[PDB]
């Protein structure tokens, strides 16, 4: 058994392996999640869309359960382990409690699993950040973010990936009660957020929405293209 | 017997070099064409008018032996011909010094009165009388061949307009190498010394040298360029000696900008000619540490370093105080890649069937060097077919040449 | 090497003789050439030929300390060669890798960096000859440094006949020699 | 614009007058190193060229029959020849000793004047002639460090009476060690500014020489020239260049540099007394130094420049933001708290970048937000390149 | 690197332990005051974005109905320590039918510190110290009691202890304001004055956490309305 301390404290008091895992998060696709009134929107930028790539396989938005879905940023192979481990726990929680998992619970389990890899022998930290969105049993929309360190916080809106700082700065200015009055405005908010870092346009945007008492709905490219026209249309009248 | 004691404080020469000498007229203000400036201008003229009359009267009654052209003629007689070139080994006294001729024989000779005594420093080239070897002048040292290598005599033709997408990078680099010289008042009114050092790091081809070339084009200061691999020498101590001499040329040509391009190449490449191994490179680095931020006071020297491997550098080399700013040069995005293609295809004549949007996605990890290499090879393909207009087929065969194979 | 002669002309001959062709095309004049192939395939033969035909001074940089007294008493940088290269423009600086890290490759980088945009005088071209192209540094293999890489494959049956036809003229040959058969008798041979 | 015509008229006359003045006075040449004619004593120079004969530099080797009234001196005239000569009648016999350079005439080679010992020009340039512009007031958070530094390198020379009366031999060596940017060279620059004795700055990489035994030679001549002064200070910046620990790697790894370190160790504490030299070495890699060099009697005091504490960091912030155009209520204690383990070099950069953001926004006063952004850019964003984490293990 | 986790410095310092202590100085400031009327625990949430929900930043935790903990340093690391404290308590209750003393809870958690190593360890053993400092506060037989834990496993009763980024400044402020005979309402106020002086942001009822364990009464986190009542003064 490989029993070695990968993550150790630097003399300043930093866990450098955790910081390096957070550096891999900054090299991933920009994932944007906005918590609306009755909808949760997850938006992920697509890296170098190839006409020969099956878009079904490389999907950064996956459903842990019927009411919880997450989008990641970082190492794709690292994330798929976390999603599978989270998926198994969602079914274990449902078997014991006979109640669908809460977003707080599965973001706590993923964060605890991520933290365990920053303090366990022979294991390097998970190099992904998760944007977990979903709905509780009482219909409250919840949006949570985890980092490789293991810290989870609830966000009204957040961005992870390479352009997280730019999108988050954009989100802090445009996230208002009026901007999430309707589902369509909430979906436009993520597209407006992702247009700040996506250069080409809607062809590099993957959108997944989840409504209350509904399953995760991946938005087709035609539906996304319809939205970007509206934002482009609304840009003209504001000039 | 008692040892002679100098009246001059120390053994080094005067720091000031290349001044206006006695032509240092008082700085008259304001520069506006007003009466106060006219009154001050007349004021300087009045004293000169007195000066001209006073000096003429003395020389008029001065003895025929003591005349400006006669004393100069007597100086040549005192100097004699030929005028031997020696080396100043020690300044024993104000008018006495130990000098060595080219044959290695030292002499205890007398420094004559007409010698510029404030140019005297140990190791300097002194002019000696052929017969009595007395110090009779100091040879203004010719520009070393080592000086000519660092100095970029002609500013490169690359401007900031030829750089696309590095708007923040230009802005950060300007504020440490350009803004402090053009508008030094901004830093003085704020009470801050300008950012001391700057390092440009990123993937290869991202424009690190290009921004330095743009800096060298629009700089009033001397630009010295040295590749990091040039600091690996074939002899012990020469590497540290060269780093010491490089910043010595920077001191003389103040204000100056020293560009240590490919600084990481000093350690990431091992050459058998380097007698000392990694240990001599470490001593070369330790000399570089002192020059960037050390005991000796640094004049108006701004240091630019460039590297595509910043993780391999000694962390103490790029610490704040030595290199204040660490400007990153990422691979271009779609907006920047289009600008780079426009920059390098501007002087081209293109065909109507060529489109830069398709050329944007030639490769995901596309750098500006690859973009430029596509263009020049595309033009070379057109040159082969005796054409001036570059077609899309030329660009297609261009991508398969530079990006692949 | 008829194909290779054309390739090297478009990069070393045309920029010197016709700078206006490149200015009209709007492309930068080429400055770096790399000739790669098995030893004895004509890389040094072709590099000297172009310098001879273009009236460009041919300078071979072997890094020899025996020639350092001519380069300059300093000898601290190989860029001290540029002083004598500028004085003899047009010039061709040729280094051949005989094959720690490679000093010829190190010299190539230092010359190419100065020749990038930091050199005032034009018409100073630089050639590198190497046995293999995959051993090259990532810095030299980076696009934009070496503007053309010319391959020198070992001569085939027909090319060996031409090389045989060239060197046999310097001998008193009996009439009727079947140089074609001798060429067929030397598979995979260098010039 | 009304005076434009007349200003050029008087400006040209001044230039014409200036050139005319240079015609009579003489301001020219300056490439053969000719001094301005105001200092030309031609009458004296003619007398010196005859009255004062030139003297060839020679080294006395042996005195033969020094007891008798005919003492004969063997001299080595550099590369010329060796001569058995007698002493001149205008110098005392007791003034010439064996092994001392002398000045001899060209006719009979009789010794005319003793000469100072030969010192390498590079070693001569090592002594500081212009003091730095840094005082102890520019070093913050090093209160205990400075007092220890001053009471060994400053107090004995300023007030030597307080140590002779009590029979106290003050330490003659201080080693400053700490991570980069902690103020090691800053304190030595303050020492040179304040000191009144001779200060010699020696960088360890300067002692690395091409030839065998040359580096140890420069250490010998360095201490030889330091001993020609009543009190002296030698600063060895980055002593890890030559002070590395001795080892045997089969081949002659670092054998030459170890000899230079062995020479430095010999001069500090060997058979001979060192003198009134008080050495001072700074290194960010003290773990690499040889145990013999790190021993009392060579480096008696080991002053550690650790990263400043909260009080020290607030003091360094006050030092570097003293001349800034800061706002009213800059919470410098808060800024010191935002960089827990940060060198004083980072604090200075934080101050520079804080005012650099204000220049960016065309603002003449630096706000607290500018410092907060500067801390993020320096302490946080530039933490990838931080030399601190790797160098605290070394110190 | 070459050094292992269980390596001693030449000065007798466990390198990893000393390094983990430096991690607290990057954590948020937490102030704990022990009074005769109860224990006070305050901590700054340190919001970095208006889009972050302040309620999700849980830096004060219910260890049990009679004891709570305030954490500073690496928040993710204290979850492992908090979980056992919530497991060790309810294990004392299972075996002894009584609430575990605050000192014993801190003693049990302290044993987890230094239970780290590279070799000859269980598969579930940790690899590095817990880079967090805990401020346990609760009520037991000995009345109100405040205990401070550090990554070295060293726990001690403290009358008023401040941990975090501003431990030095707040502790000095605490010494000037703490007297043994003072009310808990004074402790709530005095801790909030010190916090407002050390916080980067402006102090309000959303960026702080207040908790109290009075005798008789249970562990009580202060709500927004309760916090605004004491914030309105100072
Ligand atoms: N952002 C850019 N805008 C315009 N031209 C660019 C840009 N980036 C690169 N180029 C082009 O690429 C050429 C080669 O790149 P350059 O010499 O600047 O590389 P570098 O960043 O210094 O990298 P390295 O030395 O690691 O290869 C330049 O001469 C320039 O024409
Ligand atoms: N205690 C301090 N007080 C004020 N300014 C300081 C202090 N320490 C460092 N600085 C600033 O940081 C700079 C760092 O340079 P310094 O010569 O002090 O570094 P050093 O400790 O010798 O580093 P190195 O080990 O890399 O040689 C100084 O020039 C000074 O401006
Ligand atoms: N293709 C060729 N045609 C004619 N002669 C050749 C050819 N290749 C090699 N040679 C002969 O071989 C000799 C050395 O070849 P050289 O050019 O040094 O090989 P390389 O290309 O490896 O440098 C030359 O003098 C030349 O006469
Ligand atoms: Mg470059
Ligand atoms: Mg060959
Ligand atoms: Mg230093």
């Amino acid at each position: 058994s490989y029993d070695r301390a990968i993550t150790v404290f630097s003399p300043d008091g930093h866990l450098f392996q955790v910081e390096y895992a957070q550096e891999a998060v900054k090299k991933g696709s920009t994932a944007v999640g906005v918590r609306g009134r009755d909808i949760v929107v997850l938006g992920v930028e697509k890296k170098s869309v190839a006409k020969l790539q099956d878009e079904r396989t490389v999907r950064k938005i996956c459903a842990l359960d019927d009411n919880v879905c997450m989008a990641f940023a970082g190492l794709t192979a690292d994330a798929r382990i976390v999603i599978n481990r989270a998926r198994v726990e969602c079914q274990s929680h449902r078997l014991t409690v006979e109640d669908p998992v809460t977003v707080e619970y599965i973001t706590r389990y993923i964060a605890s699993l991520k933290q365990r890899y920053t303090q366990s022998n022979g294991r390097r930290p998970f190099g992904i950040s998760a944007l977990i969105v979903g709905f509780d049993f009482d219909g409250t929309p919840r949006l949570y973010q985890t980092d490789p360190s293991g810290t989870y916080h609830a966000w009204k809106a957040n961005a992870i990936g390479r352009g997280a700082k730019s999108v988050r700065e954009f989100l802090e200015k445009n996230y208002t009660d009026e901007a999430i009055e309707t589902d369509d405005l909430t979906i436009k908010l993520v597209i407006k957020a992702l247009l700040e870092v996506v250069q080409s346009g809607g062809k590099n945007i993957e959108l997944a929405v989840m409504r209350r008492d509904q399953s995760l709905k991946i938005l087709n490219p035609e539906e996304i293209e319809k939205y970007v026209a509206e934002i482009e249309k609304e840009k003209e009248e504001n000039e | 017997y008692e040892p002679p004691v100098p009246t001059r404080v120390g053994k080094k020469k005067k720091k000031t070099k290349g001044p206006d000498a006695a032509s240092k007229l008082p700085l008259v203000t304001p520069h506006t064409q007003c009466r106060l400036k006219l009154l001050k201008l007349e004021r300087i003229k009045d004293y000169l008018l007195m000066e001209e009359e006073f000096i003429r009267n003395q020389e008029q009654m001065k003895p025929l032996e003591e005349k400006q052209e006669e004393e100069r003629s007597k100086v040549d007689d005192l100097r004699g011909t030929p005028m031997s070139v020696g080396t100043l080994e020690e300044i024993i006294d104000d008018n006495h010094a130990i000098v060595s001729t080219s044959v290695g024989s030292e002499h205890y000779v007398s420094i004559l009165s007409f010698v510029d005594k404030d140019l005297l420093e140990p190791g300097c080239s002194v002019l000696l009388n052929h017969k009595v070897h007395a110090v009779i002048g100091v040879l203004m040292d010719d520009t070393d061949p080592l000086v000519t290598v660092m100095k970029v005599e002609k500013a490169p033709q690359e401007t900031y307009a030829d750089i696309g997408g590095l708007d923040n990078q230009i802005q950060e680099i300007k504020e440490s190498v350009e803004l402090p010289l053009t508008h030094p008042e901004y830093y003085e009114e704020m009470g801050i010394k300008p950012p001391k050092g700057v390092i440009l790091y990123g993937p290869p081809g991202t424009g690190k040298t290009l921004l330095a070339k743009a800096v060298a084009n629009q700089t009033s200061a001397t630009f010295l360029r040295v590749v990091g691999s040039e600091l690996i020498q074939k002899y012990l101590g020469d590497g540290p000696k060269l780093v010491r001499e490089l910043f010595r040329v920077a001191e003389e040509h103040a204000p100056s900008i020293v560009f240590i391009d490919e600084i990481d190449a000093i350690g990431t490449k091992r050459y058998d000619s380097n007698s000392g191994g990694e240990r001599e490179i470490q001593r070369t680095m330790l000399e570089l540490l002192n020059q960037l931020d050390g005991f000796d006071s640094r004049g108006d020297v701004k240091v630019i370093m460039a590297t595509n491997r910043i993780e391999t550098l000694d962390p103490a080399l790029i610490r704040p105080g030595r290199i204040d700013r660490k400007i990153e040069f990422p691979l271009p995005d779609e907006k920047t890649k289009k600008r780079i293609f426009q920059i390098h295809t501007s002087r081209m004549t293109l065909a109507d069937d060529v489109t830069l949007d398709d050329l944007i996605m030639a490769k995901d990890d596309l750098s500006g060097a690859d973009i430029k290499a596509i263009c020049t090879e595309a033009g070379l393909m057109a040159l082969r077919e005796r054409r001036m207009k570059v077609t899309n087929e030329d660009f297609k065969k261009s991508k398969e040449n530079v990006l692949y194979k | 090497l008829d194909k290779q002669i054309k390739e090297i002309k478009e990069v070393i001959e045309l920029p010197v003789k016709h700078p206006e062709l490149f200015e009209a095309l709007g492309i930068a004049q080429p400055k770096g050439v790399l000739l790669y192939g098995p030893p004895g395939t004509g890389k040094t033969l072709l590099a000297r030929a172009v310098a001879h035909h273009t009236d460009c001074t041919f300078i071979r940089v072997s890094g020899s300390e025996l020639v350092q007294k001519f380069i300059g008493e300093g000898a601290r940088m190989v860029r001290e060669l540029f002083v004598m290269a500028r004085e003899h423009a047009p010039s061709i600086i040729f280094m051949d890798e005989i094959d720690g890290d490679s000093e010829v490759q190190r010299t190539m980088l230092e010359l190419l960096n100065q020749l990038d945009g930091f050199e005032a005088t034009k018409n100073i071209k630089v050639i590198m000859a190497t046995n293999r192209i995959d051993i090259l540094d990532s810095a030299l293999l980076r696009p934009g440094r070496i503007d053309r890489k010319i391959e020198f494959p070992p001569p085939n049956e027909e090319a060996r006949l031409d090389i045989l036809k060239i060197h046999s003229r310097k001998m008193n040959l009996t009439r009727g020699i079947n140089l074609r058969k001798i060429a067929e008798l030397m598979p995979g041979a260098s010039g | 614009s009304t005076y434009s015509r007349q200003i050029k008229q008087v400006e040209d006359d001044i230039q014409q007058l200036l050139k005319k003045i240079n015609e009579l006075t003489g301001i020219k040449e300056s490439d053969t190193g000719l001094a301005p004619p105001a200092l030309w004593d031609l009458a004296a120079d003619k007398q010196t060229l005859q009255s004062e004969q030139p003297l060839q530099v020679a080294r006395c080797t042996k005195i033969i029959n020094a007891d008798s009234e005919d003492p004969k001196y063997i001299i080595n005239v550099k590369q010329f020849a060796k001569f058995v000569v007698d002493l001149s009648d205008q110098v005392a016999p007791t003034d010439i000793e064996e092994g001392m350079r002398v000045g001899v005439d060209r006719n009979k080679y009789q010794i005319h004047i003793p000469l100072p010992p030969k010192i390498d020009p590079t070693v001569t340039m090592m002594q500081v002639e212009e003091k730095p512009d840094v005082t102890y007031s520019d070093v913050g958070g090093c209160k205990e460090q400075i007092e220890k530094l001053r009471e060994v390198v400053e107090t004995p020379l300023l007030h030597p009476e307080r140590f002779v009366n009590l029979g106290i031999e003050p330490p003659k060596g201080v080693l400053l060690f700490g991570p980069p940017g902690t103020g090691k060279t800053l304190c030595a620059r303050a020492v040179a500014n304040r000191t009144d004795a001779c200060f010699i700055r020696v960088i360890g990489s300067e002692l690395v020489q091409k030839y065998v035994g040359e580096g140890a030679r420069m250490v010998r001549e360095l201490f030889e020239m330091a001993r020609t002064k009543k009190a002296c200070l030698i600063f060895f910046d980055e002593i890890d260049a030559i002070g590395g620990a001795r080892f045997d790697d089969g081949a002659g790894g670092d054998n030459e540099v170890q000899r230079t370190m062995l020479e430095l160790i010999n001069q500090l504490d060997g058979f001979d007394p060192r003198g009134n030299i008080k050495v001072l070495m700074a290194t960010n890699r003290p773990d690499t130094l040889d145990p013999a060099l790190m021993r009392p009697g060579r480096l008696d005091r080991k002053i550690e420049f650790s990263l400043p504490d909260l009080e020290g960091r607030t003091h360094i912030f006050k030092i570097h933001a003293r001349s800034m155009s800061v706002e009213r209520d800059i919470r410098f204690e808060l800024l010191a708290r935002l960089c827990p383990n940060s060198t004083g070099a980072e604090i200075r950069s934080v101050c520079t970048e804080a005012g650099m953001f204000a220049i960016r926004a065309r603002r003449k006063i630096a706000t607290e937000k500018d410092f907060l952004e500067a801390v993020n850019k320096v302490i946080k964003s530039y933490a990838k390149f931080s030399a601190t984490p790797r160098y605290m293990t070394y110190n | 690197y070459d050094r292992g986790v269980n390596t001693f410095s030449p000065e007798g310092r466990l390198f990893q332990v000393e390094y983990a202590i430096e991690a607290i100085k990057l954590g948020s400031t937490a102030i704990g005051i022990q009074t005769s009327e109860g224990v006070c625990l305050a901590v700054e949430k340190r919001i970095t974005s208006p889009l972050m929900e302040p309620s999700s930043i849980e830096k004060i935790v219910e260890i049990d109905a009679h004891i709570g903990c305030a954490m500073s340093g690496l928040i993710a690391d204290a979850k492992t320590l908090i979980d056992k404290a919530r497991v060790e308590t309810q294990n004392h209750w299972f075996t002894y039918n009584e609430t575990m003393t605050v000192e014993s809870v801190t003693q049990a958690v302290s044993n987890l510190a230094l239970q780290f190593g590279e070799e000859d360890a269980d598969p579930g053993a940790m690899s590095r110290p817990f880079g967090v400092a805990l401020l346990f506060g609760g009520v037991d037989e000995k009345g109100p009691q405040l205990f401070h834990m550090d990554p070295s496993g060293t726990f001690v009763q403290c009358d008023a202890r401040a941990i975090g980024s501003a431990s030095e400044g707040a502790q000095s402020s605490l010494q000037e304001v703490y007297h043994k005979s003072m009310t808990l309402k004074e402790a709530i106020k005095s801790s909030l004055i010190i916090l407002k002086q050390v916080m980067e942001e402006k102090l309000n009822a959303t960026n702080i956490e207040l908790a109290t364990v009075q005798p008789g009464q249970n562990f009580h986190m202060f709500t927004k309305e309760e916090l605004e009542e004491v914030i309105k003064d100072i």
